[PDB]
RNA sequence: GCGGAUUUAGCUCAGUUGGGAGAGCGCCAGACUGAAGAUCUGGAGGUCCUGUGUUCGAUCCACAGAAUUCGCACCA
RNA sequence: GAGCCGGUAGCGGGCGUGGAUCCCUGGAUGUCCGAAUGGGGGAACCCGGCCGGCGGGAACGCCGGUCACCGCGCUUUUGCGCGGGGGGAACCUGGGGAACUGAAACAUCUCAGUACCCAGAGGAGAGGAAAGAGAAAUCGACUCCCUGAGUAGCGGCGAGCGAAAGGGGACCAGCCUAAACCGUCCGGCUUGUCCGGGCGGGGUCGUGGGGCCCUCGGACACCGAAUCCCCAGCCUAGCCGAA
RNA sequence: GUGGUUCGUGGAGCCAUGGGGGAAUCUGGGCGGACCACCGCCUAAGGCUAAGUACUCCGGGUGACCGAUAGCGCACCAGU
RNA sequence: GCGUAGGGAAACCGAGUCCGAACAGGGCGCAAAGUCCGCGGCCGUGGACCCGAAACCGGGCGAGCUAGCCCUGGCCAGGGUGAAGCUGGGGUGAGACCCAGUGGAGGCCCGAACCGGUGGGGGAUGCAAACCCCUCGGAUGAGCUGGGGCUAGGAGUGAAAAGCUAACCGAGCCCGGAGAUAGCUGGUUCUCCCCGAAAUGACUUUAGGGUCAGCCUCAGG
RNA sequence: AGCGUAGGGUUAGGCGGGACCUAAGGUGAAGCCGAAAGGCGUAGCCGAAGGGCAGCCGGUUAAUAUUCCGGCCCUUCCCGC
RNA sequence: CCUGGUGUUGGCUCUUGGUCGCGGCGCGGCUGGGGGCCUAACCCUCGGAUGGGGGGACAGCGCUUGGCGGGCAGUUUGACUGGGGCG
RNA sequence: GGGGGCCUGACUGCGAGGCCUGCAAGCCGAGCAGGGGCGAAAGCCGGGCCUAGUGAACCGGUGGUCCCGUGUGGAAGGGCC
């Protein structure tokens, strides 16, 4: 039985799970129900088509987390707020993160990313391992300052 | 004609007849019966060109049913 | 005659570690009885189907014949 | 080419060479039944919508025409426009399909795939360019006649049944489409690359078709029809016609 | 498990199929009579195709064919 | 296509061959050669010397036959017998229960039409393919019935003998297999010449058939 | 002569059948099952001295008659008001 | 008519048997028996609609197995024989 | 016909030539060859003293052949013993 999956087999995993459900068995109860279909070359193309589409959405987004990547890991990270002699009066959040560099420096980037224990403040040079792409990120430099 | 398949015929003929073998494995065989009977499948419900339901049997049924060569479901 | 089932004491049968030949009996006897029966005691019961072979050693393992029994194979 | 109102010869009356009787072919009527079909029904009868004159409607209102069964395609829209079905002596294939009787019984066998019934095509259907035949590396459509052959062979090896290639002959004759490969699109999913159906490519005769790259190459090859008059044959009477 | 075939169960194939499994797209896939090697043939699982053979209701022709109890039974107000 | 060699299961050999390992026999060699045709006595397939039955098998044909069953009407002149009941009276508590009145059932009795058809009479080329005469049973009932229909003939129906199914159903009737087979039965034609039979023996699901012999006849040596 | 030839005879708004109704049963669009022919079969329809429906008495010919005469009794449809 | 395997006759779990391999037990592939509501076929159900309800892997029903089986169908059941038979 | 000695011809290939005979059967048999046994040897031996102890042909088993083998190599299968 060329069972073209679409969810379960234990659950739902509609991921390349062809399983000899068997004759009318798997035939009637599984898809009569509506949960995938049979070989049908059309599909046996359908699965590979969209597994290839998925293949563009990953390596691409790979090429999208590799462009900002290098361009990003080279230049600075300047944000001179106010302060006294250490620390700022309103710490420094990766929230104030985005806002700046973006608008200013330019390219849009998240604010859930960047690996921040808390709201620094120590102004000046203090790098921040910023999680950009799932496997590859950006431990960039950050030089703040109380422009006074 | 209302006892066939739609997706092909298969009804009729059937020249049965039993005997009492006992050959090649020694000596020779014999004869008897002289009857004639039927022999066929079964039918399920479908539909085409505004309702119709269909019928035809297994085999075939497993087919067109899956697909449909003149009307689907 | 194609196949399966088995073979030891008078009868019916156990017997697998390859080394003791065993049980029951029913049968015989003793005890008991007025006797016999019933009970208790005891005893016997040998071509382990035959032959040959294997083995230090054969009821047991190997090789033909057999017999009994059941099913089947029947167009000389 | 000059007689006629049929077989009726009879009474009573009449058409005709300013081409009657009749011979031809194409006509218009074709009452009621019958597949019947508008509806019903014991056939040859009795009943209904639309149009219809308007008709005696003497100062009072009808037949005629019509129309329409149902299964078939499908311009689907509310479906408008095409085919069928009923026949038919014999012959045709399919669908189904038997005892007698022979075997000097009779269960195998035979009569047979006959007789019959059913469906359906035609004027002929049947069949028909080969996953064929056989073995000389030989043959080639199908069919039919002779022959092969009462042979090879089937079998209570009994009664019987009993092929074919090859050779001779009649005839000849070849073609298509799914056949997703290409492009065209139309409709969907839901945008891609899926299935879909109309247009061509090709649309295979004896192994090819596409798609790519260079040689191409630049008019006689008509089929089962399609067509024109042609001799259109016949279609009944055509008409001379030696003494 | 039946068919047809000369094949009546047979050493018994090809083609056709009643039920059940359910391959390949040219070194593919049947075939040449169980099967197997090698050789040889063919390319299926859609379709159309006049002509060559069969049959007389019809019309004609012809008769070592008849003559009214023969011929079709029925030669003429007969399938009555 | 028969003859031109054949011999053999065959391979195959071949005027020789198969058995075999032996010159012992079987088949044949030895040409005598046919072959086609015509005309005949015959033999096989044929319906095939001619008519003859009971039956089997196919497709139709019928409940205005009759047996049923469904639907729907009609029909049983008179009379007789007298159960449930209800009314009243009756010794006990009520009653059982008795009696008397009324009352009117029952596949009930006596009997017409109507349904039938034992028991005798006639009739026997009848009046008639079941009828006439005298006689008899049933006579509100598994009652008789008209009209409408349903079933069906290897199948129906059947208060059931194998009955009835268009006047003889032990499996209807018509057309078809078909002119079934038919050791049995008959039937089997103009003259004349010639000779002249058997009625036994052997084997038969064979004995009143027929194979082979024995006895006939014609052609040549 | 209930035999031959010839001529002639039976008339209905109200009698019967239809122009109304259904049971059996038969048909039968749909629906259901057959190798084919076919089987069944809803609703609707067919189906009768069962249901329903508006008259009777006398006269009058060679024959008819509740129809023809006449005297008496009615019904349904239509148009008008 | 009864009957094994097979089919459109789908899920979930409870289990014992064989087997060969690595009296045994541990495992392992193999495969056999079986017990369960379910349930999406199937069928039936209906009860006022197409939804519900009930059975449910049944069974209907198809294919092969085997069995009963005079209900029916078709044949048969010798000769002799100083009559047919019995003998 | 009664014992004892070794011995098995209780043979293959064949049989001239007859008995009985419609059929098929049935039955006999010198002698020829290969190969033995018994006897010195001349010879006898192809079961019995006989005449009953029986069966067609097909339907098959099996030990031998290496005859056929359905395109050739073979085998299923078949023919012959």
């Amino acid at each position: 039985m060329k069972v073209i999956f679409l969810k379960d087999v234990k659950g739902k995993g509609k991921k390349g799970e062809i399983k000899n459900v068997a004759d009318g068995y798997a035939n009637n109860f599984l898809f009569k129900q509506g949960l995938a279909i049979e070989a049908t070359p059309a599909n046996l193309k359908a699965l590979e088509a969209q597994k290839q589409k998925e293949q563009r959405q990953a390596a691409e987004e790979l090429a999208n987390a590799k462009k900002l990547k290098e361009q990003l890991e080279k230049l600075t990270v300047t944000i001179p707020a106010k302060a006294g002699e250490g620390r700022l009066f309103g710490s420094i959040t990766s929230k104030q993160i985005a806002e700046s560099l973006q608008a200013q420096h330019g390219l849009k980037l998240d604010k859930r990313k960047i690996e921040l224990a808390d709201a620094i403040r120590a102004l000046g040079y203090t790098n921040v391992p910023v999680k950009l792409h799932p496997e590859v990120t950006a431990t960039l430099k950050v030089h703040v300052t109380e422009q006074k | 004609m209302q006892k066939d398949l739609h997706p092909k015929a298969v009804p009729c003929k059937i020249i049965y007849q039993g005997q009492v073998v006992m050959e090649t494995m020694s000596t020779r065989p014999e004869i008897h019966v002289d009857v004639w009977s039927g022999v066929h499948p079964f039918w399920t419900g479908e539909e085409r060109f505004l309702d119709t339901e269909g019928r035809v049997d297994k085999f075939n049924k497993r087919f067109g049913d899956s697909y449909r060569r003149g009307s689907k479901k």
